[PDB]
C-alpha cells in the first residue's frame, strides 16, 4: 500500500514538472499471491 | 614556464573550499545558492536474480532434479532480490533538488530537478512560493484513486475510504525523502538532500518565504 | 666477498653524507692533492679490501 | 626523497629497544613476598 | 566421509597436483605388460625421469613451430598476470605520480609512495588487484594476436605487427591507466571510465599516447629479442630501454592528463619537471628483468639453439659415471 | 644580512608575528629599493612609511586532438632525445659551480615568495616539518562528512532489532518461575529481579560462547 | 550449602546500589595493543600448526 | 595432546595479555574505572575496578626498584588492584594518557 | 538485575527530553509533558500520553539537530548538526516509536548523538594526543630535509678541485 | 542501544567506519588537524602574545581590530573573506585577533565559514580588556562547545605552557 501511494505521488511531482505503468508494475501478482496464502490460512493451516 | 602541482593543487583546493561553503560569485545575473546530490540505487542486479530465481523454479517445475534446500532457498532469494528491486526502483524516481540559481533581483530561483537522473528545469519560481517542510506533512490523492476497480479498491479499503485521500508523509518518509526535506516550489515537491553545498543565509532566507534584497 | 663489502661501505658512505654523517676516519683536506675525506674513504674501501684478499 | 641508511639503522634499533620494556616487566619484581 | 571429506578431499588432490610429479604418478597408475617389456615400475621410473627434459622440449617445440595458444602463452607469463599483476599498477602511478595528487594523500614521490598509494585501497578490486581484470585482458588481445599473427617472425616483422596491434588495441590501454590511477574510485568499470571519457572529450581522447607507446614497444621488442638470445648485446638493449623510458612516461601522462584524476591538462604535460622524467626507471627495469614477458614463438634461431642446447645438456645426466671402457661393447 | 626598517603608522599591529602579505609587501618594496638605492631608507632613524590596509593585509575536435598529438609525439622525442644532454649539461654546470633580512627588530629568511620568520634552525625545521606535514594529509583530512550511508544503516539494523525486542515485553512482568521459586527458598545470596530484562537480553549467548572459547580450535 | 556461611555474608551478586555506571573521562588509551595482541596471537597459532 | 596443547597455547597466551591495559575511562564521579583488555582472540573485553582498590605498589624486594620497567622514560607501571589481586599495566608515556 | 556494564553518557538526556517534551507540549497540551516528570514519563508509553510521535517526529528531529550543540564532537557544530539531523532522519525515519515508552525514544536519539560523537574522533579519545602510526612515522622521517655535507660547501680554494667539487656535486645535490 | 549488542554494534561501526574515512586507524593522530584551520584568539597579554607566537608560528594573522564601527555584518563577511583561501605557500591556516566581540558577529562568521575551527582563550589573570570587550564572543563559542580555555600563570614556565597549549590546541580542533 505505501509503495503504490509513494508511486503515485513521484508519478504525480513528475508529470507537474514536465504514468500509471510505473504505479501498478506488479501490483496484481503481490495482491494474487497474499490473497492466495490468506485463503490456505483460512483452509486452516 | 615550469609545471608547479603544488600551485595546481593550491588553486583546486581553493576552488573545493569555496564551493564547500558555498560562496558562489555573481557570474551571469544567476547566483548558485544550492548544489545538491542524487543517490543512486542498482536495479539490473536485481532484476537479474528474479528472473533468474523465477525460471529456475520454472526449470525446477521440468526437471525433478532439486533439492529441498534448493527448492527452499531459490523462491526466499526471489522475494529478496525483487523487494530490493521495487525499493531501488521507489528510490530512484525521488525528485531531488541538484541545483539552485538565485536570480538577480532576488525574488525568482531556477531550479534543476533529477528524476531518475533526468534533469528537469524550472526557470521561474517566486522565493514568495517555496517552502522548505521543517517537518512531515500530508501527501492528498485528489483524483479519487483514478485507476481500475481493484487498484481502487486496494488503496480505498486502507486509507479514508471517502474520495480524496490524505496520507501522512511519515509513513512514506522512508521511501521518499529519508535522504532530505521535502521542499514545496510552489507547484511541485522536490526533495533537498542532507548532503548539499548552499549558500546558508540566502538559503534561510528564500526556505522560509522571504525574498532576498537584491 | 671483496665486492660485497665495497658495496656495503660504498652505500653506507653515501647514505651517511647524504645526512652529513661523514665518519671521521681520515683527515679531513688531504696532505697533498687536497681530496676530500669523502673521496678517500670510497678509495680506500675499495682499493683495501682487494689488497687484502690478494695477500690472502 | 628515497631510501636512506640512516633511517633504517633508526628503525632498526628502535625495533631491538621495542621489546626491552616488557621483559624487564616480566623479570620485575612484585610486592608479593610468597613466603 | 560423508559431509566433510567429499570437499576436503578435492583440496588435498589439488595441492597433490601442484606437488607430485603428474606424468611420473600417470605412468606408475597402469602397473601390468602386454606383452612388451620396459612397462614395469623400474624402466617406467626411468623414462619418466627422463621425461622431465622431453616434457619441456616438446612444450617448447609446440610453443614455437605450431600456432600458439592463449592458454600457454598466459602460463608462460603467469607470474606478469596472477600475483605481481598490482605491481603493474603500482609502475603506473609511479609513472604518473608526478601530477597524481598523490602527493597530498599520504604518499610520497618514490616507489614507495606508488606502492602505498596502491596497497592503501586494499588487496582486491579497490586496491593491489585493481585493473588486473584488464590487464590480462591486454595480453590476451595486443601481444598474444601480435604472435598469432607474426609466429616465426624478424625483428622488424615483429615490431610492425606488434605496433598494428598496438594501435588497434590502446583504447583498453587508455581506459587500464586510468583505472589505475584512480585512488579515490571514481571509475566503477571500464565500460565507466572509457563512456565517461569519450562523454566529457570525445572518441579521439582515449588516444593520448599511442604514439609514444609504439616507439617504446620497438624498443622493448628489440630489448627482449636480444635477452632471448643470450647476446652480449643485453646491456645496449638495457641502456636503449632506459633511454626510452620517457616516452612511457609520457604516455602514462598524456593518458591521465585532461582527466580530473590529474592536476596538469595536455599541454602541461611537456612542462613537468625534466628531473621527473625517468619516474621509475630503476623499479621498471628490474621488474621486466625478473618477470619478463615470454613470447617462445618469437624466438630466433639463437634463442631455440640456446633453449634445446641447455636441454640437451641437461639430458647428459643419465650415465654411469664409473661407466669401464670396455673394448667389446 | 640586511637590516631594514619599515614604518607602518600603526597600521599593522607589532604585537605578533607579521603576516605573509605583509612581508611579501616587503619583500617587493626591498626589491624595488635594492636596484636603486632610494635616500638610504629602510634606517631605525629613517623607515620606509607603508600605509597598509586591510585588504592589502589580507584580502591578497578530433582533427584538432590528432594534430596535437602529432605535434607533443615529436615534441616528446626531442624531449627525450635531449633529456640525457640536459642532464649532463646540468651536471657539468654543478661541477664548475644572502638570504638573511633584518626587518625591524626581528630576523627572516626569503622562504618562497615572502619573509618567514628565523628563530632558530631547529624551529626552521620544524617549521619545514609543519609545512610537509599539512601538504602531505591534506586529502586525508578532508573526507565526505555526509559519507554516512552504510554507517546509518549499521545503527538502524540494531536499532531495529531492539526496537522488536521492546514490542516484544512491553507488558511483561519482571519476575520468572525462578524468581517465586526462590521466594519460597531460604536463599539470602540470591535476590528477585526488580527491572527490566531487556538490557542484558541474550546474555547466556554470550557465556555460551565464553564457556566454548578456548575449545573450538 | 557452601555460599550459606554461618558467620559472615557472601557479597550481592551485583553491584551496590550507589554505585553508577555512567561514563566519564577517558583516563588512557593505547589501542595499537589490539593489533598487536592479534598479530603476536595469530603468529603464534600459526606457527604452531 | 592436540586438544589441550592448543587449549594451554591459547589460553596462556591470553593470560599474558591479560595484564595490559588497552583502555582505561573513568566513571563519571571517577569512583570506577572502566578498563578494556584483550580478548583470546585480540579483540576487546570489558572490565570494572574500583579506583580506592588501585594501588602502585613497591616491589617486596627493595634491591629490584632499580630493576623495573618504570625506571625507563617510556616503560611499563604496573598497578595492582587489590580487591581482586590483579595488574593493570599502562605505558608511561604521555601521548596515551588524559 | 545489574551488571557491570558502563552506562552510555547522559550528559545530553535532559536537553533531547526538554526540547523534545517543550515541542509536544506546544502540540499537545496538557499531556503533563515536563522534563522535571522524565522518569515517570519514560516509564510510559506514547499511547497513554495520547500522543501521536510519527506525525511529531520529524519536527522534533529538526528540533534537536538544531538546538543542540555537542562539544565532544571533533566536527563543527555547522556540519556536526548537519550531518546528526541526516543520520538520525534516516534511522529514525526508518523506525516506529509509537507503541514503545519514551525512554526508548530519548535513550535511542541520545545513543545515536553520542555514537556519531565517538564517530567523529574515530573511535579515539578526543583528549588522548595517541602515537603515531608506522606510515605517520615513516612519513615524517622520509620528509626530513636532507643537510650534505657541509664542510664540502666552504669558500676554501681546497674545494675549488675537479674531486672535491665531484665529491660535493654528487652528496650535496 | 543495550549491554548484549554492544560488542557486536562497535565491531561492525568500526569496520564501516573505513567506507567513509579509509585508514582512520593509521592516520588518526594525523587528522586531529583540519584541512583549513581558522582559530579565534581572545587573550591579549604579554605572555598570551608569546604564546601565540610560538603556537602559531606558520599561521597566518587577520587583525580583526581595524575592524571597528562597522555593521556586525561586514565585519564578518570581511574576516571571512580573509580565512577562506590557501596561500601559494601553502599556509591555510589563520589565526584571528579581537574580531568577535559579541554574538552577531560570532554568528555571521560562523554561518559563512561554516564554524571556526578552534576557539583559543588564553585566560590569563594579567590582562583586562578581554573580559570586558570579549565577553559575549567567549560565551557564544563555550554555548557552541568550540571554546578552549587553556588557563595560564603569566609567572610559570614557557616551555611547559607551550607544551601544554600544544597538546590542548591540537586535541581542540574541529573538523
Ligand atoms: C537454510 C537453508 C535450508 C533450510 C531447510 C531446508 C530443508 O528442510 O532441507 C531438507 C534437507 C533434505 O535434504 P536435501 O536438501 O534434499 O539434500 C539431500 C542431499 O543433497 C543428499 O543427502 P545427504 O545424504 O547428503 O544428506 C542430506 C541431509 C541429511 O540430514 C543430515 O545430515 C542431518 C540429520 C540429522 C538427524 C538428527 C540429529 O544432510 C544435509 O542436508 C546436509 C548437507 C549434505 C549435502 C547437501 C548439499 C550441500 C549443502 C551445503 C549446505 C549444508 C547446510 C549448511 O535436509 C536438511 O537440510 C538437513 C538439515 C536440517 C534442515 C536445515
Ligand atoms: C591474495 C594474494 C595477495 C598477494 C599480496 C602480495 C603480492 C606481492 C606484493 C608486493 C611484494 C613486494 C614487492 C617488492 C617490494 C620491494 C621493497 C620496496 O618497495 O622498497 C621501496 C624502497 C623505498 O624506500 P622507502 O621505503 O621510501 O624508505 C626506506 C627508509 O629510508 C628506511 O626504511 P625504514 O626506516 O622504514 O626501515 C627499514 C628497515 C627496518 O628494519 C626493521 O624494522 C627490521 C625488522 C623488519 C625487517 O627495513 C629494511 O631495511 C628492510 C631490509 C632490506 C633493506 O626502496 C628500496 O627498498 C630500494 C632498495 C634498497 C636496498 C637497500
Ligand atoms: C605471544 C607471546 C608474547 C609475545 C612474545 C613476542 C616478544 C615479546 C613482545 C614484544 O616484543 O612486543 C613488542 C611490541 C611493541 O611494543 P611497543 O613499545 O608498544 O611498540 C611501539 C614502539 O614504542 C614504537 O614502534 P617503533 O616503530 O619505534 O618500533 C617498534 C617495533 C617496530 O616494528 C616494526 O615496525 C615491525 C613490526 C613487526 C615486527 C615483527 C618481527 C618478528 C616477526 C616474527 C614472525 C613470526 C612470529 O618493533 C617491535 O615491536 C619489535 C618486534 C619484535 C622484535 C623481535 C626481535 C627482538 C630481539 C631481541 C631484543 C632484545 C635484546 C637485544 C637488545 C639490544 C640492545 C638494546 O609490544 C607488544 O606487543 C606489547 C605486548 C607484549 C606482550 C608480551 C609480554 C610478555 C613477553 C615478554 C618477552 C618474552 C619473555 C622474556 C623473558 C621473560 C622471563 C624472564
Ligand atoms: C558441512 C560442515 C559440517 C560437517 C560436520 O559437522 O560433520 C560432522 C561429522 C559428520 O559425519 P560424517 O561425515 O557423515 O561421517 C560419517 C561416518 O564416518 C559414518 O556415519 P555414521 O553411521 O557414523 O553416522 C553418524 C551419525 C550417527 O552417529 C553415530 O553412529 C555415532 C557418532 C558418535 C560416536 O551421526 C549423526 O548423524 C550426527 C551428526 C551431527 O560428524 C562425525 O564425523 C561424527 C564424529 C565426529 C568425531 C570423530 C571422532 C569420534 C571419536
Ligand atoms: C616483484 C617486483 C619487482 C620490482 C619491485 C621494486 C624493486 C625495488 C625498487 O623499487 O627499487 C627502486 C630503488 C630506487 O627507487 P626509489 O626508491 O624511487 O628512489 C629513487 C628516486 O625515486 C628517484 O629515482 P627515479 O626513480 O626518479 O629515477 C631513477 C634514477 C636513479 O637511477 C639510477 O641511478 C640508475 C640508472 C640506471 C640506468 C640504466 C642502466 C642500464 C645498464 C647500462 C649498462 O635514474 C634516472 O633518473 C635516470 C637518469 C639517467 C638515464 C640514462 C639513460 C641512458 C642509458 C644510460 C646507461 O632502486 C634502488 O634502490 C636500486 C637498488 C635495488
Ligand atoms: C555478525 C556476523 C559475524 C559474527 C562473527 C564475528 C563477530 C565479531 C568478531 O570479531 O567476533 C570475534 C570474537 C572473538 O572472541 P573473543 O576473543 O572472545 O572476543 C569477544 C569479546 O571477548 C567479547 O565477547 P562477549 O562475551 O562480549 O560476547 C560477544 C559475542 C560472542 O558470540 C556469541 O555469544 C555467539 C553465540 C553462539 C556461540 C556458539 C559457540 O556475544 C554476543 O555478541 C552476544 C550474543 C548476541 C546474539 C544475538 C542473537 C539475535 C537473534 C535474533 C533476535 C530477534 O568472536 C565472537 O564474538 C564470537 C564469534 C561468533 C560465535 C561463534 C561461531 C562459531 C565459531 C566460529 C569460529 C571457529
Amino acid at each position: 500500500y505505501n509503495h503504490l501511494v509513494i508511486k503515485y505521488y513521484q508519478s504525480f511531482i513528475c508529470n507537474t514538472l514536465i504514468e500509471f505503468n510505473y504505479i501498478l508494475s506488479s501490483f496484481k501478482f503481490i495482491k494474487e499471491l497474499n490473497n492466495i496464502i490468506i485463503i490456505s490460512l483460512n483452509k486452516l493451516f | 614556464t615550469v609545471f608547479d602541482a603544488e600551485l595546481a593543487f593550491i588553486k583546486e583546493a581553493n576552488e573545493m573550499i569555496q564551493q564547500n561553503t558555498g560562496n558562489l560569485p555573481w557570474d551571469g545575473g544567476k547566483k548558485k545558492i544550492f548544489q545538491g546530490q542524487a543517490n543512486k540505487y542498482l536495479e539490473t542486479p536485481y532484476y537479474l536474480l528474479a528472473a533468474l530465481s523465477g525460471l529456475g523454479l520454472l526449470y525446477f517445475l521440468y526437471s525433478g532434479d532439486a533439492k529441498y534446500k534448493t527448492l527452499v532457498l531459490t523462491p526466499v532469494v526471489g522475494i529478496a532480490a525483487f523487494v530490493l528491486l521495487r525499493r531501488n526502483q521507489i528510490l530512484n524516481r525521488v525528485p531531488t533538488l541538484t541545483e539552485l540559481f538565485l536570480h538577480k533581483d532576488g525574488k525568482f530561483v531556477d531550479a534543476v530537478v533529477s528524476v531518475n537522473g533526468q534533469l528537469i528545469s524550472k526557470n521561474d519560481i517566486p522565493v514568495s512560493t517555496l517552502k522548505l517542510y521543517r517537518g512531515d506533512h500530508t501527501v492528498k490523492v485528489n483524483l479519487n484513486d483514478f485507476e481500475d476497480a481493484s487498484a481502487k479498491k486496494f488503496l480505498a479499503q486502507q486509507s479514508g475510504q471517502e474520495g480524496v485521500i490524505n496520507v501522512h508523509f511519515s509513513k512514506l518518509r522512508n521511501l521518499a525523502a529519508r535522504n532530505g526535506q521535502v521542499l514545496n516550489l510552489g507547484d511541485t515537491e522536490v526533495v533537498v538532500p542532507f548532503e548539499n553545498q548552499a549558500n546558508r543565509i540566502i538559503l534561510k532566507q528564500i526556505f522560509k518565504g522571504v525574498e532576498v534584497l537584491p | 666477498n671483496s665486492l660485497l663489502f665495497t658495496a656495503v661501505s660504498w652505500f653506507s658512505i653515501y647514505q651517511f653524507a647524504r645526512k652529513g654523517a661523514v665518519l671521521p676516519v681520515l683527515r679531513e683536506y688531504g696532505r697533498y692533492f687536497g681530496t676530500h675525506r669523502l673521496f678517500r674513504q670510497y678509495l680506500h674501501t675499495l682499493v683495501l679490501p682487494l689488497l687484502y684478499t690478494e695477500y690472502a | 626523497k628515497g631510501f636512506n641508511l640512516a633511517n633504517a639503522v633508526n628503525t632498526v634499533k628502535s625495533t631491538l629497544n621495542a621489546p626491552i620494556k616488557h621483559i624487564k616487566r616480566n623479570i620485575e619484581p612484585t610486592g608479593s613476598n610468597y613466603s | 566421509a560423508n559431509f566433510v571429506i567429499p570437499y576436503l578431499k578435492p583440496v588435498a588432490d589439488f595441492w597433490n597436483s601442484l606437488c607430485i610429479d603428474q606424468h611420473q604418478d600417470s605412468l606408475f597408475q597402469f602397473k601390468g605388460q602386454t606383452g612388451s617389456l620396459g612397462t614395469d615400475w623400474t624402466s617406467k621410473y626411468l623414462r619418466s625421469e627422463q621425461d622431465v627434459y622431453n616434457h619441456k622440449y616438446l612444450q617448447y617445440h609446440k610453443r614455437v613451430h605450431e600456432a600458439p595458444e592463449l592458454t600457454d602463452v598466459i602460463s608462460d607469463n603467469v607470474y606478469r598476470l596472477t600475483l605481481f599483476a598490482g605491481v603493474e599498477r603500482v609502475l603506473s602511478v609511479r609513472q604518473a605520480q608526478a601530477i597524481l595528487k598523490t602527493q597530498f594523500a599520504g604518499a610520497t614521490e618514490n616507489i614507495s609512495g606508488a606502492f602505498q598509494t596502491v596497497l592503501n585501497g586494499g588487496i582486491f578490486r579497490r586496491g593491489y588487484f585493481r585493473g588486473a581484470l584488464l590487464n590480462l585482458l591486454q595480453f590476451c588481445g595486443a601481444p598474444y594476436q601480435s604472435l598469432i599473427w607474426s609466429r616465426n617472425s624478424g625483428i622488424t616483422n615483429q615490431v610492425i605487427v606488434s605496433s598494428i596491434f598496438e594501435a588497434f588495441f590502446y583504447p583498453l590501454d587508455t581506459v587500464k591507466t586510468l583505472i589505475y590511477n584512480d585512488v579515490q574510485g571514481k571509475y566503477k568499470g571500464a565500460f565507466h571510465c572509457a563512456s565517461q571519457v569519450v562523454q566529457n572529450a570525445g572518441w579521439s581522447r582515449l588516444y593520448a599516447g599511442i604514439f609514444q607507446k609504439l616507439i617504446f614497444n620497438s624498443a622493448l621488442i628489440f630489448h627482449l629479442n636480444q635477452v632471448w638470445d643470450g647476446s652480449s648485446q643485453q646491456w645496449a638493449s638495457l641502456a636503449l630501454v632506459a633511454a626510452a623510458y620517457p616516452l612511457l612516461v609520457l604516455k602514462t601522462r598524456f593518458q591521465v592528463a585532461g582527466t580530473p584524476l590529474a592536476l596538469a591538462t595536455s599541454n602541461e604535460v611537456l612542462k613537468v619537471n625534466r628531473k621527473t622524467l625517468y619516474a621509475g626507471l630503476v623499479p621498471y627495469l628490474i621488474f621486466n628483468t625478473l618477470f619478463a614477458y615470454e613470447f617462445a614463438a618469437w624466438h630466433s634461431s639463437t634463442a631455440q639453439e640456446r633453449v634445446i642446447g641447455g636441454l640437451q645438456n641437461a639430458m647428459k645426466q643419465f650415465s654411469s659415471p664409473a661407466a669401464e671402457q670396455v673394448w667389446s661393447s | 644580512s640586511r637590516i631594514y626598517w619599515f614604518d607602518f603608522n600603526g597600521t599593522v599591529n607589532e604585537n605578533l608575528p607579521l603576516n605573509y602579505n605583509v612581508l611579501k609587501i616587503c619583500r617587493n618594496e626591498i626589491n624595488k629599493l635594492e636596484k636603486l638605492n632610494e635616500n638610504n631608507l629602510g634606517t631605525q632613524k629613517n623607515p620606509i612609511k607603508l600605509n597598509l590596509s586591510f585588504e592589502d593585509k589580507h584580502y591578497n575536435n578530433s582533427k584538432n586532438f590528432i594534430s596535437s598529438i602529432f605535434d607533443k609525439t615529436f615534441e616528446s622525442l626531442n624531449t627525450v632525445l635531449m633529456a640525457p644532454i640536459y642532464s649532463f649539461l646540468e651536471f657539468k654546470l654543478k661541477l664548475s659551480s644572502n638570504h638573511y633580512y633584518v626587518i625591524n627588530g626581528k630576523l627572516y629568511i626569503t622562504y618562497n615568495d615572502s619573509f618567514k620568520l628565523f628563530t632558530t634552525i631547529n624551529d626552521y625545521f620544524n617549521d619545514l616539518n609543519e609545512l610537509s606535514n599539512t601538504k602531505l594529509f591534506f586529502l586525508y583530512r578532508s573526507f565526505n562528512i555526509y559519507n554516512i550511508k552504510l554507517n546509518s544503516l549499521v545503527d538502524f539494523v540494531f536499532l531495529k532489532l531492539i526496537l522488536f525486542i521492546h514490542l516484544l515485553y512491553l507488558k511483561s512482568t519482571n519476575y520468572n518461575r525462578f524468581d517465586y521459586r526462590l521466594k519460597q527458598t531460604d536463599w539470602g545470596f540470591y535476590i528477585n529481579n526488580n527491572s527490566n530484562y531487556i538490557q542484558n537480553i541474550f546474555s547466556g549467548l554470550k557465556y555460551i560462547w565464553r564457556g566454548l572459547r578456548f575449545w573450538i580450535i | 550449602n557452601y555460599l550459606d556461611q554461618p558467620f559472615v555474608k557472601v557479597p550481592n551478586a551485583n553491584p551496590n546500589a550507589s554505585l553508577n555506571f555512567e561514563e566519564g573521562e577517558v583516563l588512557y588509551e593505547n589501542t595499537r595493543l589490539l593489533e598487536w595482541a592479534k598479530f603476536w596471537n595469530y603468529s603464534v597459532v600459526v606457527g604452531y600448526l | 595432546v592436540a586438544i589441550y596443547a592448543t587449549y594451554i597455547a591459547l589460553s596462556y597466551i591470553n593470560n599474558i595479555w591479560k595484564d595490559y591495559v588497552v583502555r582505561a575511562q573513568f566513571s563519571k564521579d571517577k569512583e570506577l574505572l572502566f578498563v578494556t583488555r584483550v580478548s583470546p582472540f585480540g579483540t576487546t573485553e570489558e572490565e570494572v575496578y574500583e579506583v580506592a582498590h588501585l594501588e602502585h605498589l613497591p616491589p617486596s624486594v627493595r634491591s629490584g626498584v632499580k630493576d623495573l620497567s618504570a625506571q625507563d622514560a617510556d616503560g611499563l607501571v604496573d598497578v595492582t588492584c587489590m580487591s581482586s589481586q590483579r595488574s593493570l599495566v599502562f605505558y608511561k608515556g604521555d601521548q596515551y594518557w588524559n | 538485575n545489574r551488571t557491570h556494564d558502563k552506562v552510555i553518557s547522559q550528559t545530553y538526556v535532559p536537553a533531547i527530553a526538554n526540547i523534545a517534551f517543550t515541542h509536544l507540549s506546544k502540540k499537545y497540551p496538557q499531556a503533563g509533558l515536563k522534563v522535571d516528570q522524565l522518569n515517570t514519563l519514560k516509564e510510559k508509553t506514547w499511547n497513554d500520553l495520547g500522543v501521536n510521535i510519527e506525525h511529531e517526529k520529524q519536527e522534533i528531529l529538526v528540533e534537536l539537530s538544531e538546538q543542540i550543540f555537542v562539544k565532544e564532537s571533533k566536527l563543527r557544530w555547522v556540519h556536526e548538526q548537519r550531518q546528526r539531523l541526516a543520520h538520525t532522519t534516516y534511522v529514525f525515519s526508518g523506525l516506529e516509536f509509537q507503541n514503545v515508552k519514551v525512554g526508548f525514544f530519548i535513550d535511542s536519539y541520545n545513543f545515536l548523538l553520542q555514537e556519531l560523537a565517538h564517530r567523529s574522533n574515530l573511535y579515539q579519545s578526543k583528549d588522548i594526543v595517541g602515537e603515531k602510526s608506522f606510515h605517520e612515522k615513516h612519513l615524517e622521517q622520509q620528509t626530513a630535509p636532507y643537510s650534505g655535507v657541509k664542510s664540502l660547501e666552504e669558500p676554501v680554494s681546497q674545494n675549488k678541485s675537479f674531486i672535491n667539487s665531484l665529491m660535493r656535486a654528487i652528496h650535496n645535490h | 542501544m543495550n549491554n548484549t549488542f554492544k560488542f557486536l554494534h562497535q565491531v561492525i561501526s568500526k569496520l564501516t567506519l573505513k567506507a567513509q574515512v579509509p585508514n582512520y586507524g593509521q592516520y588518526s593522530h594525523s587528522l586531529k588537524r583540519p584541512i583549513n584551520p581558522k582559530v579565534v584568539v581572545f587573550g591579549n597579554s604579554s605572555r598570551a602574545y608569546e604564546l601565540i607566537s610560538s603556537q602559531f608560528r606558520n599561521f597566518n594573522h587577520v587583525n580583526g581590530l581595524e575592524l571597528k564601527g562597522q555593521e556586525d555584518n561586514i565585519q564578518a563577511n570581511k574576516v571571512a573573506q580573509s580565512v577562506l583561501s590557501i596561500n601559494d605557500g601553502f599556509q591555510d591556516g589563520y589565526y584571528i585577533t579581537d574580531f568577535p566581540q559579541n554574538s552577531k558577529q560570532a554568528e555571521r562568521l560562523d554561518l559563512i565559514t561554516d564554524g571556526v575551527n578552534l576557539a583559543l582563550y588564553i585566560k590569563d589573570p594579567s590582562d583586562k580588556v578581554t573580559v570586558t570587550r570579549q565577553q559575549e564572543a567567549i560565551d557564544y563559542y563555550r554555548k557552541t562547545g568550540a571554546l578552549v580555555e587553556f588557563e595560564v600563570d603569566p609567572r610559570g614556565d614557557l616551555e611547559e605552557q607551550v607544551k601544554q597549549l600544544s597538546n590542548q590546541v591540537l586535541n581542540g580542533y574541529k573538523h
